[PDB]
Formats: C-alpha cells, sequence, structure tokens
RNA sequence: GUCCGGAUUGGAGUCUGCAACUCGACUCCAUGAAGUCGGAAUCGCUAGUAAUCGUGGAUCAGAAUGCCACGGUGAAUACGU
RNA sequence: AAAAUG
RNA sequence: GCGGGGUGGAGCAGCCUGGUAGCUCGUCGGGCUCAUAACCCGAAGGUCGUCGGUUCAAAUCCGGCCCCCGCAACCA
RNA sequence: CCGACUUACCAACCCGAUGCAAACUGCGAAUACCGGAGAAUGUUAUCACGGGAGACACACGGCGGGUGCUAACGUCCGUC
RNA sequence: UCCUCCUAAAGAGUAACGGAGGAGCACGAAGGUUGGCUAAUCCUGGUCGGACAUCAGGAGGUUAGUGCAAUGGCAUAAGCCAGCUUGACUGCGAGCGUGACGGCGCGAGCAGGUGCGAAAGCAGGUCAUAGUGAUCCGGUGGUUCUGAAUGGAAGGGCCAUC
RNA sequence: UGCCUGGCGGCCGUAGCGCGGUGGUCCCACCUGACCCCAUGCCGAACUCAGAAGUGAAACGCCGUAGCGCCGAUGGUAGUGUGGGGUCUCCCCAUGCGAGAGUAGGGAACUGCCAGGCA
C-alpha cells in the first residue's frame, strides 16, 4: 500500500511527541487537498484546523492541491491558533517528507507567528 | 526397541511421576490394555509385551502402541565411584500413570483380544486392565 | 508513443468487447519491461559484466543497474554481494519505443524465427521471453562485439490471469505462434 | 573420567525492584532487564542496557497498552 | 531521467527491403537498412509421404 | 589482540591528548577527528600518534 | 581450420546384375569431422635410384587406396670403418 | 658406463 | 584416563591455517628383445573409516560410533 | 530422444486423530515476595551507632529437587 | 577468571568432579544523526543457467536478520540502505541497583563546547548481557603544587597515559 | 438532528481473515503530465511537483454472511497453603485458594474530537 507505509513513517515522530506532551500541528495532504490540524497533547481534541476543504479558503485559490494553496492554509491554521493563544506546537509531516507543498504550509504557519 | 531417532539432550534429570495419565480412551481400535498402576516401562519390556500380543493374534488386526519411550535413563559403571559427571545412557523408558492406555486393538473378537492382552500384560511391570472403546 | 496510441486508440476498445469489462481501468495495461542479463562469467572478469552492461544500455537506451549475489552460493562459487549480473527496468515511453522495436525489428531478426512460445506466461498475465543474442537488436554493432551474450524480457501486465495477458499481447499482433 | 561441563556466570539481580504503587524519587530503578521485556511508559526511562527507571517523583504503575498487548511501566504523580 | 548518465536516444529511419520505413527512436546513432521487418518476415505475414513419392517415381 | 592503542594528539598546542586503538594493518591511515580540547575549551583537530 | 582437408551424414540418381536391406561401384545437390607435420620407437633408398606424377593389366557381370607392369620429372649424400 | 635369465 | 591416527592396490604427504588431493612402488596401453626381466614413452586409479553437525563450501573444523597405535592403569 | 505400466516397498508437506519435555509455552494457579491501609496484640519485638565475642566439621526428620539404583544412617542445594 | 541457559521450588540469591554452550575480541564505522527501506522459504514464467546465481510475478508473513555463545529483546524496528558527521565530547551529577569489602552498574538533569535535523528532538559509543588484572615499582607528556641555607635543579605530588 | 467521507485518537482480534454484495455530487483512490522544486545505486514505479479527461477496475469505506480466527461460562477435574493420616517412589481426609483443556454459548466491534459533502 500507499498509506500503510507512510503510516509507518509518520509513527516513530508520533510517538516522540506524544512521550513529550507536545501539542501537535498535523498536516495531511492528498492530490487535491491540504490539511492542517492542531491536536492537544493527548492526541483526541483539535484545537483548531484549517485545510482546503473549507470554502473560506478554497474560494481564494487557483487550485486546493499546489504549493501556494498549502501556503493559505499554514497562513490560515497559524492565524486561528494565535487567535486562541496557542503559539507553541511541534511539526507532524504525517510521513510525508519535509518538502513541497507540506514545507510551505510549515513555513507559511511559521511566517504567520507559529513556533515549531 | 522404540527410541527417538534424535533429542536435543543426551541425559535428562530423574524427575518424578506424580499424576493421571493423559490419553485414557481407547482412541484408534476397540480394544485396550490400561494401566492401573504407576511406574516406567523400558522399551524392552514394551518390544517384549508387542511380541507376545502380536504372536497371539497371529498377526490379525491392527496393533497401536500409545506409549513411546522418550526418557533416556543413565547408570554408572560396576566399581566407579559417586560423582565424576553423570552416568551414560543405557536404555530408554516411558512414564506410565494410572489410567495410560497402552496399547490398542482393532479386528479381532474380543475373547481374542483379551488373551492376546493378557499374554502382553505378563510381560510387563505395571498392573493392567482390559478396555473397551466406549461411545462418550 | 506510437504502440501507446495505438493500445488507446484501438486496443482498449477491442479489449473491452472481448472480455465485456465493465469499466475501462480494468482493461488489462502493459505497465513495465524489465531487460535482464544473468552475467555468470563476471565472476573471475569484471570487464565481461561491464560490456554486458553497455550492451543493455545500447540496446534498450537507459543505464542499466548492477545486480548482486543476494546470498553465498558454493555450486555457482559466489559470494553474498558479488555483481553477477545487470538489469533495466523501462517504463512509459521508453518502454512503449522499446516495445515497438522488440516487435516490429529485433523479433524478426531472430535466426530461424518460427514464432514465440505462448505458454510463457507466469501465470498472472505477465510474459517473459529469452534472447540468445544481442546483435538482433541493430544497435548493437556485429563486428565490434567482443562476446556472444544475450539476456531475459519480462513484459509485466496488469491482467488478472494469462488469457488476459495474452489477449492484450495479441491485440499488438504479438508474434505468438 | 571427568567433564566437558562445570560452568556458570554470575547471577546478573535482574527483575522488578519496585513494584505496582510504590513510592519512589526520581532516578530509581524500576526494573532490570534484558531487552525490553517491560517497556517505558509516562515519566519513566529506558537506560543502555534497558533498565527502566523513574524520571520523576510518585508511584510505579505497570499497564498493558497498544495494538501488541505489550507492558508498560509509568510514574503517576503523587 | 537522470542527466549526464544514459546513452544518446534520438530518432532515427528504418527502411526495409520490403519498402516499409518506421521512426523510431534509437540510440544506433545512424539510419538503418533492414533486410526483413514485421511487415514482410515470412512468420508475420502467413507465408509459413511415401505412398505418393512411391507412385511418383514408379508409374505402371 | 590486534588493534594496538594510539593516542590522539590536541592540535591546539596544548598537549591534552584521547587515547583509542586502532587496527594499523587495515586502517594504516592516520585517524583525525575533530574532539573537545578541555584546556582551550574548544572543539579542535586530534591528529593519531604513538601511544 | 582457410577457397587447406574431405571423413561423416541427409536428399536425389545411374549402372552391372534374377537380386545391391544386411552388403556394390559411380554421379549430383547439400554437409564439411579429425587433422596445423606426429611420444618412446621405427622403415626404405647409393642414380635415372629415392621422391613425386600420371598410365595400363590380371582376377572380373559388377566390385582396388592391393598386386603386377609402364613411362614423365628427377634429387641429396657416401669424409670414411 | 650398465648388460640378468631361457 | 591422556596423547596420536584411519587418504588410489602398498607404504608415505596434504589437515594445523576450509575452497585448491602430492611422492615412491605397483596396475594398464605402447615400445626395445627371439622372448622374459631390466629400460623407455604414455595413461588410469583415493573421491579421503563411518554417521551426523557447523559452513556459501569439509580430507581439513566439531561431536558421536567402529577400528588401530603409544603411554597410564599406583599406596596399602 | 523420449518414455508406458507396476511395486514385499519407502515416504516429506498438508489435513484429521494420540502422547511426551529440566534447558518447549498461543495458557497458568496455590504459596512466597514487594508496597499501601486499618485494628488488636506483643516487656521495641525494629533500626543505627559503639564495647566484647563465639562461629565459618553440622546431624536427623518433613517438603521441593540435582546426583546415585526415586540404593545407602549416601552425597549436594532450597525450606521448615 | 569471565558470559548464557537449565538444575533454581512463578521476587533476589542458591550446591555438586550436576546437564549444555561460549569469552580473553571486533568496529572511525559495524559509532552519532537525518531520510528512506523490510525478511526466510517455496511455486510459476524467463538466454546460456543446471537443485542452487541474476530477472518478473505470486504465495508466505519474520519460519529471516542481529560482527561472534545462549537467553531476553527488536517493525516506532535494535534488522537493511544512503547523506552529512565525531556525543566513541570535557567537567559534574538528583537518585537508584549490586556487592563483606576492594569495587562494579543504571541515571535524568546542570555548565561548556559540538554533530545531525526545517523542527519537536536525538547523541557522554555499538540491541543488552563475556572481550578481563588490585597494589607496588617504574616509563612518557602536562602542571612550579612542593623544592632540606637562598635562587634554581634533582626527586616527589597532582592530571593524562604506558 | 440524521446519512456519507476525511484526519487524529481511545481500545487492542467479540474488534482479525475469508466469502457475497455495494459506493464516486463531495471526500478518497486510482488517474493525467513532468523542462520544472525534488527524485531513481536504471526506471516520475517510489519520492516530488503541476493538474482534472476518465474510472470506481484496484485500493479503500460500508453493508451482509460463521468457513475460520477470536471471546467464553456453569459443573467437574488437575494442582496447592495450613492441619491431620496411610499401604508413604505415591496418595487420602478437614479447610482455604482453584486452574489448563474442553463443553453450552458469544461473536461480522464499540467510542471521543475536528472538518467536509448531502438531507
Ligand atoms: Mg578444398
Ligand atoms: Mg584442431
Ligand atoms: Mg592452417
Ligand atoms: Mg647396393
Ligand atoms: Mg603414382
Ligand atoms: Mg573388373
Ligand atoms: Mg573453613
Ligand atoms: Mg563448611
Ligand atoms: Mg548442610
Ligand atoms: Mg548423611
Ligand atoms: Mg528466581
Ligand atoms: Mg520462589
Ligand atoms: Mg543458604
Ligand atoms: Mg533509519
Ligand atoms: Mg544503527
Ligand atoms: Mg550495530
Ligand atoms: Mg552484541
Ligand atoms: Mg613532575
Ligand atoms: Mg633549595
Ligand atoms: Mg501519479
Ligand atoms: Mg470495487
Ligand atoms: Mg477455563
Ligand atoms: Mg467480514
Ligand atoms: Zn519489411
Amino acid at each position: 500500500d500507499k498509506k500503510s507505509a507512510r503510516i509507518r513513517r509518520a509513527t516513530r515522530a508520533r510517538r516522540k511527541l506524544q512521550e513529550l506532551g507536545a501539542t501537535r500541528l498535523v498536516v495531511h495532504r492528498t492530490p487535491r487537498h491540504i490539511y492542517a490540524q492542531v491536536i492537544a497533547p493527548n492526541g483526541s481534541e483539535v484545537l483548531v484546523a484549517a485545510s482546503t476543504v473549507e470554502k473560506a479558503i478554497a474560494e481564494q485559490l487557483k487550485y486546493t492541491g499546489n504549493k501556494d494553496a498549502a501556503a493559505a492554509v499554514g497562513k490560515a491554521v497559524a492565524e486561528r491558533a494565535l487567535e486562541k493563544g496557542i503559539k507553541d506546537v511541534s511539526f507532524d509531516r504525517s510521513g510525508f517528507q519535509y518538502h513541497g507543498r507540506v514545507q510551505a504550509l510549515a513555513d507559511a504557519a511559521r511566517e504567520a507567528g507559529l513556533q515549531f | 526397541m522404540l527410541q527417538p531417532k534424535r533429542t536435543k539432550f543426551r541425559k535428562m534429570h530423574k524427575g518424578r511421576n506424580r499424576g493421571l495419565a493423559q490419553g485414557t480412551d481407547v482412541s484408534f481400535g476397540s480394544f485396550g490394555l490400561k494401566a492401573v498402576g504407576r511406574g516406567r516401562l523400558t522399551a524392552r519390556q514394551i518390544e517384549a509385551a508387542r511380541r507376545a500380543m502380536t504372536r497371539a493374534v497371529k498377526r490379525q488386526g491392527k496393533i497401536w502402541i500409545r506409549v513411546f519411550p522418550d526418557k533416556p535413563i543413565t547408570e554408572k559403571p560396576l566399581a566407579v565411584r559417586m560423582g565424576k559427571g553423570k552416568g551414560n545412557v543405557e536404555y530408554w523408558v516411558a512414564l506410565i500413570q494410572p489410567g495410560k492406555v497402552l496399547y490398542e486393538m482393532d479386528g479381532v473378537p474380543e475373547e481374542l483380544a483379551r488373551e492376546a492382552f493378557k499374554l502382553a500384560a505378563a510381560k510387563l511391570p505395571i498392573k493392567t486392565t482390559f478396555v473397551t472403546k466406549t461411545v462418550m | 508513443a506510437k504502440l501507446h496510441d495505438y493500445y488507446k486508440d484501438e486496443v482498449v476498445k477491442k479489449l473491452m468487447t472481448e472480455f465485456n469489462y465493465n469499466s475501462v481501468m480494468q482493461v488489462p495495461r502493459v505497465e513495465k519491461i524489465t531487460l535482464n542479463m544473468g552475467v555468470g562469467e563476471a565472476i573471475a572478469d569484471k570487464k565481461l559484466l561491464d560490456n554486458a552492461a553497455a550492451d543493455l544500455a545500447a540496446i534498450s537506451g537507459q543505464k542499466p543497474l548492477i545486480t548482486k549475489a543476494r546470498k553465498s552460493v558454493a555450486g555457482f562459487k559466489i559470494r553474498q554481494g558479488y555483481p553477477i549480473g545487470c538489469k533495466v527496468t523501462l517504463r512509459g515511453e521508453r518502454m512503449w519505443e522499446f516495445f515497438e522495436r522488440l516487435i516490429t525489428i529485433a523479433v524478426p531478426r531472430i535466426r530461424d524465427f518460427r514464432g514465440l512460445s505462448a505458454k510463457s506466461f507466469d501465470g498472472r498475465g505477465n510474459y517473459s521471453m529469452g534472447v540468445r543474442e544481442q546483435i538482433i537488436f541493430p544497435e548493437i554493432d556485429y563486428d565490434k562485439v567482443d562476446r556472444v551474450r544475450g539476456l531475459d524480457i519480462t513484459i509485466t501486465t496488469t491482467a488478472k490471469s494469462d488469457e488476459e495477458g495474452r489477449a492484450l499481447l495479441a491485440a499488438f499482433d504479438f508474434p505468438f505462434r | 573420567g571427568s567433564t566437558r561441563n562445570g560452568r556458570d556466570s554470575e547471577a546478573k539481580r535482574l527483575g522488578v525492584k519496585r513494584f505496582g504503587g510504590e513510592s519512589v524519587l526520581a532516578g530509581s530503578i524500576i526494573v532490570r532487564q534484558r531487552g525490553t521485556k517491560f517497556h517505558a511508559g509516562a515519566n519513566v526511562g529506558c537506560g543502555r542496557d534497558h533498565t527502566l527507571f523513574a524520571k520523576a517523583d510518585g508511584k510505579v504503575k505497570f499497564e498493558v497498552k497498544g495494538p501488541k498487548n505489550r507492558k508498560f511501566i509509568s510514574i503517576e504523580a503523587e | 531521467m537522470k542527466k549526464d548518465i544514459h546513452p544518446k536516444y534520438e530518432e532515427i529511419t528504418a527502411s526495409c527491403s520490403c519498402g516499409n520505413v518506421m521512426k523510431i527512436r534509437s540510440t544506433v546513432g545512424h539510419d538503418l537498412n533492414l533486410d526483413v521487418c514485421s511487415k514482410c518476415h515470412p512468420f508475420f505475414t502467413g507465408k509459413q509421404g511415401r505412398v505418393d513419392r512411391f507412385n511418383k517415381r514408379f508409374n505402371i | 589482540g590486534i588493534r594496538e592503542k594510539i593516542k590522539l594528539v590536541s592540535s591546539a598546542g596544548t598537549g591534552h591528548f584521547y587515547t583509542t586503538t586502532k587496527n594499523k594493518r587495515t586502517k594504516p591511515e592516520k585517524l583525525e577527528l575533530k574532539k573537545f580540547d578541555p584546556v582551550v575549551r574548544q572543539h579542535v583537530i586530534y591528529k593519531e600518534a604513538k601511544i
């Protein structure tokens, strides 16, 4: 499979972030959409979220699955997180390479003020 | 003479022989010779009993041997003191607990089976009894 | 991409009719062609393996991957990790071009060619065939040839069965006997 | 005659040092083991010889967690 | 494809005796003059006891 | 017992040295590593030398 | 290992002969082996000889690389005992 | 140089 | 009990240190001779005591059996 | 070249049935041990430090065992 | 002398000329980190090519692997590959384990300086448990700490090491 | 509020396999191109990027289905602490604890947060 290998690729970092009790900035990427979630240390409550499936972000974008859309989602999620006053998260790349759309999202979340 | 073709280890702790047997039903034939007592059956005894019963039936029907002598038994040579390491393996035994079906037979009348099992029992160091297959 | 355009324009329709597939994705596809040279003579001479790789590069148009012994084998005097062959994986445009060159040029140049065996399917619609002499490919110059070498060709397909694989290959007028 | 046997190594004093519920100071060794027969849970470290030790003061807690039904040791704050 | 390590792969023309011409990318470098092709090989096209001969040689 | 003892001498001129071992036959090349020199309190190059 | 060599084998024939399976000679097409000068040893030859090249005959329906016979070309060397 | 036997 | 061994038909190497079987005689074929021997030329013949194991791989390393040799098998 | 039949026979893997293990475990006690709490009881029965030692040949019996022949008033551990 | 298993009686420990095996090393990468990856064996198809090389697919699911015994571990791999590297760092060390003792072991965290990583982080050698030798006497380097009237020096100390 | 989907968890086989059916508006998947960012010890397969013609074929999700896996009593049996006894290598009695296996049976998971589509 592809998803199975990716979950396997993601597990080590996820267990480390769980052991550290870090607040997690989780990214998910598909061919058409990118998603970001800030998840509480217990791993089962989503604090904030932004994604290209929400119309408030999809409407301003040429295409939901490129690096510009990833940047928009990263900026949106960091803005929401700072509205709820979070500012300290750990980046979980979910087995995706730290590159391309994921890196654009992470950089845009940084530029918006999220500390990781 | 039955003997394991191979074993992980050459020599074995004496151990004990408590408990009741597993395999207390006639499971392959219609008649069985079941141990009532407790003890060790050597390979030579198992063979002697098998020969007795086999000749009694004139090699008719079928015979199962339900026990296998897998326990090596060592002995020290004569005029050897104690210690200086465990003795050499000299023969093999099967531990026997009360209830153990030792032999089974089919393809003969019960009357010939009892005679054959009686002839076999006489070669054995442990008290035995004649049993028959049950429904449950 | 002549044979790929032929696949899409004709072979898809032909197979849909012949097998009554309920979706166009169900039509068998040619996924990859792998060329393998088992070069055992390399145990003593490494120029043999290098020349095999050069032949494979000329034939397929791709720099080959040198393969190495997975485990040590006394019977062939090989230790684990020893380079004893070379392969190329052909996909996409290169794969269709090689398929065309093979079918239309190289197979016609096989000495005494009387037709490819139709039983050489691995059980899941993948076809493997042997070549005994690399000169059948025009890319190999005849008067530059050092040693006589062959290779293995496997055509891996997305066919669920050997019959679908054979039908897919026959649609390209593969020279089945 | 003699024997080819007659050798053994020193006993290594492995095993559980503090059992479930025991109150321990940070740094205290909870189990000495070969490999991870027990795994490190919350507030518990795993040494180079797979020794599990408290990283915080509190009570030892043995648990079975995860998809492989593996045994974990955590320290719960008092 | 990785750069600078593959053979030169450029189009050529394969001319057969039977007048068939195919434009194929190749590593051969020059143009080709085929003696046979798929369109003319006998197996591709389709162009591929004793009593009889006894009677023919011994006519009575 | 083929590995022989060697010292790694600080290039900082402090005379500080580490010790380690080396298989001299299979690896005749001089071992060189960047290591902490506690005397000048910096990471500097250390060079192999006879024990 | 060839435009050397021509064994072996496939196919098709001819002729003699009641009859060419065992078991003939010859022809045509195809095939194209060993063999690149031969270990120890060993033979013949002193001149029109040796060497080499063809030719004929007896036996004989057919069946010689054998035998008997014939010419052409045509050497080397013999200090000596 | 060696050089047996029938 | 402790050392050492078992390899063409014979007697000896090879083992240690795994890959890759040697020497002398004998045997066979050819030669010299009237013939035989001697002599000359050319070959063949162990698959490593027997079972297992380790190894990619065993004459080789390991363990057990069988056989063979050396010592030792004492004090009362 | 290929191969066609047949076995006094042998027989893997698989499946079903049956046992065996100190150095087997997809299970698993009683006890024992560690920790916590609470009464009663007990001449503090506990721990630390300091003065003085003796002892370091054990024996038998019970239970759990190695060894020996589940021989020994045998031998070697554990525990009472 | 040291390591592993059993004897050993479900905490630790536990004897015998009890039952079985190993060590007296290896490795500047086989260490650190980041990214990636996943075994054995069998079946089918495939030039030479065969029981066994390399190739493709399937079955299988760790029956593989682990530098070397055995046990306990290992997929988030501790197993396989690559890039960059020197944390195989120096000073310390809450606390704990194990020893009659000498001693031996585990360790978060603090200071300094460092490597890998975008980052959270990880790194004070190696999956762990063998691979070892007290003290004396002396050798080498560093350090005036000492320096037998005084300045030096010798010799001693201390630190590193043989 | 309900159905469907995606992400992250709880839990760790009553939850997993097999088998039969099913779904594409959205989501997901395959998919389409690849000079590029980036990549293949060869290969755009993978990783990556730029997209949206096609299909749910595969994958995946959902629903159904006991051929399995799995869970699992009650009763009995084994063992066993303490005390007692015998014919003492092994057992029995009082009392307390009480399996494993098997049997009946259960069983085609359940659940929290956030987001999207549809009603
Ligand atoms: Mg000629
Ligand atoms: Mg020749
Ligand atoms: Mg020539
Ligand atoms: Mg004369
Ligand atoms: Mg002539
Ligand atoms: Mg004539
Ligand atoms: Mg004493
Ligand atoms: Mg004493
Ligand atoms: Mg005592
Ligand atoms: Mg006594
Ligand atoms: Mg214990
Ligand atoms: Mg105990
Ligand atoms: Mg004691
Ligand atoms: Mg890694
Ligand atoms: Mg590593
Ligand atoms: Mg390692
Ligand atoms: Mg190790
Ligand atoms: Mg000094
Ligand atoms: Mg002075
Ligand atoms: Mg794609
Ligand atoms: Mg479907
Ligand atoms: Mg039960
Ligand atoms: Mg189901
Ligand atoms: Zn043509």
